């Protein structure tokens, strides 16, 4: 998307509504469903990132031991930041319907960067995996209608699609 | 550079707040909805990381969801 | 735990923790209940404030009391302050500190500032619903399964004191 | 009285039985597993960074979505 091109590459935003929004949904697969799916991931972004870094850590507490890679506020903040970055790029892949920007602007060189820093591959794999599980659950949300923010239907295709994007992350950075 | 897409999805159908960020009307309920897409720096203050550490350091508790693997 | 609320942290383990749990109702379950609330405090606070707002979107309109980051931060801060005094009331098994250091004088303060009572009511009610669900937990469980409904009603009551105090 | 200080009790519960990092913060041995568990309590000023509130407004302003739990 060229309107979204310059975006995911200054500071000024981009706003898609009205007739353009109607046509955007005609050009992407399952436009209405896809926006619901994106909205539920990004509106829960904080709990997804927080729960994944926390779970990575409770499985391996040495990560915040004096020798662990998440020790000190600076390192923890950077790990939380990276988790959020990854989730945001995955969320854009779901919005766009492809992994072009994800691979080119987020995953490229990421494994060599983590190698050089000694950011541990197994913790990163757990962190992303948890974010994957959170995101699939939010897209496949199987709750009541008085507790579901969207019309009830079937989104297994979109869930499979976002799971594929998370797989691209884990395959690239480990 | 630590930037990432920041997506906002406004499904504001029936909201009394008049839209004014596009105004390119369409004659349907698509006139009360908007996808906003920006690119912004991702930041986590060391104060917020200190708060999350205090929430993680118990090593035991979790949300409703997910299996235990502590 | 009273030197704290009135600047050095208190560390209660070993024999001191053993005696504490003999001096309070259901000491082991009480500390699990506190653990499950406090370890989830960020999500509880933000979900309750977000829920107060999605029920009433004008709270972040230019006329609303959560508009601007200064106010939103103050609101998130207050909900956390309230949640923490409740968690301390559950830790200590009574509401005296809660009433004295948190609620005594809060309603008059909110009145002068214009902090809306109805929004505060919803925020507290959501934090209560959250906390009750973590104490009752409502595989996938960190504690041994059993009955924590007594502690859940206790913490529910401390929220109800907040609700009574600032409505 | 509520003293407008914004200070509140910050509680950390450590059930760290079997943990290879040794206890050292409490100073009264009981010869039970209580020696490997601790309740920490401080009185800290609660502050929410205007950065956080800003990031929080972006999650909230959609007015539609939520967590799994909760009625709409
Ligand atoms: C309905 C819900 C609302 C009630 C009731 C209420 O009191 N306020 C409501 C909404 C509300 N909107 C904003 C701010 C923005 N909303 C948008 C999105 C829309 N712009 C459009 O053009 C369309 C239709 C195509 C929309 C839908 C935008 C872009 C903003 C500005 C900020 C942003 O997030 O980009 C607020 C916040 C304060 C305000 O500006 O009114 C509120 C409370
Ligand atoms: C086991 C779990 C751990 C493994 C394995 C590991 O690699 N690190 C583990 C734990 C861990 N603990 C801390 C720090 C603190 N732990 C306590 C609690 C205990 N201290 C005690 O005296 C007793 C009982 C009497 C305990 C139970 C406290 C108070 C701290 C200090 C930090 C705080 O939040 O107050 C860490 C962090 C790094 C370190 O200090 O070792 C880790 C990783
Ligand atoms: C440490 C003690 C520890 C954890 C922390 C926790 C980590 C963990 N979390 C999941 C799965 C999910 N987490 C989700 C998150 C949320 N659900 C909500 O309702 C809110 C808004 C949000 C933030 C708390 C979700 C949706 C899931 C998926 C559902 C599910 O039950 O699986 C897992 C499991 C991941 C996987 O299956 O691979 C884990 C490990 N667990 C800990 O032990
Ligand atoms: C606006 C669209 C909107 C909300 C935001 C949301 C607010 C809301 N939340 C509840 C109930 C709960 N929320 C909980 C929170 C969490 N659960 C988790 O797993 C994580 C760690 C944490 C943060 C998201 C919990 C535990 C509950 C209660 C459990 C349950 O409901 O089964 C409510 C319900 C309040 C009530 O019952 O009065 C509300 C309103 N809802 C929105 O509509
Ligand atoms: C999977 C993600 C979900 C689910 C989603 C469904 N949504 C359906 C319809 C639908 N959703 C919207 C909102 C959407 N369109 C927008 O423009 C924006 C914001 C910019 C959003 C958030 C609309 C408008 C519609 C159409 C009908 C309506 O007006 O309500 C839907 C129906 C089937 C279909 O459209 O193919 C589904 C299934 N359902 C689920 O069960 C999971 C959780
Ligand atoms: C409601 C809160 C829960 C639930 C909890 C239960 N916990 C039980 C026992 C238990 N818990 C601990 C840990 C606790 N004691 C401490 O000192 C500290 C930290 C300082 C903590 C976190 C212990 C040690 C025990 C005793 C058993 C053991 O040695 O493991 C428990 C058993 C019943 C009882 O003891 O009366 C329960 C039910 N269970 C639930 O299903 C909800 C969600
Ligand atoms: C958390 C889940 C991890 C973890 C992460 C850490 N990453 C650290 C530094 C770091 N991360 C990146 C990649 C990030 N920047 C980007 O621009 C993008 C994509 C567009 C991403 C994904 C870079 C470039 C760097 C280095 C420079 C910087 O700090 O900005 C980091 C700090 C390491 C250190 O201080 O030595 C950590 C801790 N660490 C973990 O243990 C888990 C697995
Ligand atoms: C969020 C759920 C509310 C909301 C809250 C706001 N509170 C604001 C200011 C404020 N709050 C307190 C009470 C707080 N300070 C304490 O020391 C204690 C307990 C010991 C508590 C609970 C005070 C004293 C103040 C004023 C001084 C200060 O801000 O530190 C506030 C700011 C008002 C303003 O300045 O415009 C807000 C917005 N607002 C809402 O809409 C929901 C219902």
């Amino acid at each position: 998307l060229d309107a979204f091109s310059r975006v995911v590459t200054d500071s000024k935003a981009a706003y898609v509504g009205g007739a353009d929004l109607q046509a955007l949904k005609k050009f992407i697969s399952e436009g209405n469903k896809r926006l619901d799916a994106v909205n539920s991931i990004v509106s829960n972004a904080s709990c997804i990132v927080s729960d994944a870094v926390s779970g990575m850590i409770c499985e391996n507490p040495s990560l915040i031991s004096p020798s662990g890679n998440c020790y000190t506020n600076r390192r923890m903040a950077a790990c939380l930041r990276d988790a959020e970055i990854i989730l945001r790029y995955v969320s854009y892949a779901l919005l766009s319907g492809d992994s072009s920007v994800l691979e080119d602007r987020c995953l490229n060189g990421l494994k060599e960067t983590y190698s050089s820093l000694g950011v541990p591959a197994n913790g990163n794999a757990r962190a992303v995996s948890i974010m994957k599980a959170c995101s699939v659950a939010f897209v496949n949300n199987t709750a009541s209608q008085k507790k579901l923010s969207t019309p009830q239907g079937d989104c297994s295709g979109l869930a499979s699609e976002v799971a594929g994007y998370f797989d691209k992350v884990t395959s690239a950075i480990s | 550079s630590a930037k990432a897409p920041a997506i906002t999805i406004f499904d504001h159908r029936g909201c009394s707040r008049a839209p004014k960020e596009s105004s390119a009307k369409s004659g349907s309920q698509d006139d009360e909805m908007l996808v906003k897409v920006a690119s912004t720096k991702v930041t986590v203050s060391e104060d917020v990381a200190a708060k999350k550490l205090q929430e993680f350091i118990g090593f035991k508790e979790k949300g409703l969801d997910g299996s235990v693997i502590r």
